[PDB]
């Protein structure tokens, strides 16, 4: 069982294994698990590495796929590696011919997303999803695709905002960061580190959401007694983006609740 | 001795009592007391720029009713 996403188990069993004793923290967390289980009875534990944000998002997005999203169906997406790299030679600083491997990764993302969206049975989609998330080359090639998608989306927004056009506010704040002022700094100092030395900042969860066009609805358990107990990324997305629901004990770790 | 707003990504808004001679270090010190956020995880944004620790607030012409933006690092 090479699974990077654990077989689902009852969510009250999980929390009760995880959180014992009556400290304020524990009780806060108990109340958060109670909140989730009102709508979701089971949880899938997501490998706690630096890819957690991406693993939890891609596994949910893909296991609930009933059709292929148009941004992925667009054949022009395959030609995007060449187009960006020819333009912005600086992209060769990518941390894993670079056209070719990035191209294989999108190709893989589409074939697998398309394989899944064609399945009738649940059992079938889940067997096939389980068998893609086994810590093997294919799994981490998918993150390479999602991350590349993220750079692209960040490049487009940077360009829109220099020409004065309408940009979601988060992208302002994404490039106001000392070490992410331009797409180059973003790749060298942030995107490259992702899955190797860190996960996604909250600002980059916006970015992840824009890249895969999925609204990310997160129970942030350590914010239970505040208005951010559920945080949605991005705050106000288009009405048509599918929704992935995640739980998180902190902003570096994310798991999947299961049912509703 | 005036006040400023400090907004965050999701839409929660923090109010702070402040003084112009407050270094940035001091503003970050007040955010943690109010909101429990370590100062080494904070980035404060005003008018599109990142504010630098040992500068004051009267260095960025930050006025009463000024709205800054918090952009957080991962721990």
């Amino acid at each position: 069982p090479r699974l990077s996403v654990a077989p689902e188990m009852d969510i009250m069993d999980y929390c009760k294994k995880e959180w014992r004793g009556n400290t304020q923290k524990a009780t806060c967390m108990k109340m958060g698990y109670e909140e989730v289980s009102q709508k979701f009875t089971s949880i899938r534990r997501v490998r706690g590495d630096n890819y957690s944000a991406l693993r939890a998002t891609l596994f949910q997005a893909m296991s609930q796929a009933v059709g292929l999203p148009p941004w992925l169906q667009d054949p022009e997406l395959m030609l995007l590696p060449e187009k960006l790299i020819s333009k912005y030679n600086w992209i060769k600083q990518w941390k894993l011919d670079l056209v070719d491997k990035i191209k294989e990764s999108l190709t893989l993302l589409r074939k697998k997303w398309a394989g899944l969206a064609e399945m009738r049975t649940a059992e079938a989609r889940q067997i096939a999803c389980d068998e893609l998330f086994t810590n093997e080359a294919e799994e981490y090639s998918l993150y390479e695709a999602v991350k590349f998608l993220m750079l692209n989306r960040a490049i487009e927004l940077y360009n829109d905002k220099e020409k004065g056009k309408e940009v979601p506010f988060f992208s302002v704040l994404l490039f106001a960061r000392d070490t992410s002022n331009d797409p180059g700094q973003l790749l060298r100092n942030h995107l490259n580190q992702v899955g190797h030395t860190g996960g996604l900042e909250q600002v980059e969860m916006f970015l992840l959401a824009y890249a895969v066009r999925h609204t990310i609805q997160v129970y942030r358990l350590s914010k239970y007694n505040t208005e951010e107990f559920i945080t949605v990324y991005p705050t106000d997305p288009p009405k048509d983006w599918p929704v992935v629901t995640l739980i998180a004990e902190d902003d570096r770790h994310y798991n999947i609740p299961v049912r509703v | 001795g005036m006040q400023i707003f400090v907004k965050t990504l999701t839409g929660k808004t923090i109010t702070l009592e402040v003084e112009p001679s407050d270094t940035i270090e001091n503003v970050k010190a007040k955010i943690q007391d109010k909101e429990g956020i370590p100062p080494d995880q904070q980035r404060l944004i005003f008018a599109g720029k990142q504010l630098e620790d040992g500068r004051t607030l009267s260095d960025y012409n930050i006025q009463k009713e000024s709205t800054l933006h918090l952009v957080l690092r991962l721990r």
